[PDB]
């Protein structure tokens, strides 16, 4: 899960 | 696996939670779904209470999100307004 991006 | 249905209001800090995943995203198998890592304590998310971490998203609103980059599936949950339907399997 390289890119988490938070929303 | 379940199917569940979560409605939530966007706050001032956004849904209150984070997303991994992704058809360009390193994963275990043959899983590049849309998934929650984190929901943030206080978040929209958080007090709506349904949403749990590892959550799957399948479906914004009604924007599919099931083959899409993870790019793709941020840009629809930022895009979604203020009142937001999450398609999710648990």
């Amino acid at each position: 899960s390289y890119l988490v991006t938070s929303v | 696996y379940e199917y569940e249905e979560i409605t939530l209001e966007r706050g001032n800090s956004g849904l209150g939670f984070s997303i991994a995943g992704g058809t360009d995203n390193p994963h275990i198998g043959d899983d590049s779904s849309i998934f929650i890592t984190k929901i943030i304590t206080g978040g929209a998310a958080a007090q709506d209470g349904r949403l749990r971490v590892n959550d799957c998203i399948l479906r914004v609103n009604e924007v599919d999100v099931r083959d899409v980059t993870h790019s793709k599936a941020v840009e629809a949950l930022k895009e979604a307004g203020s009142i937001v339907r999450l398609y999710v399997k648990r």
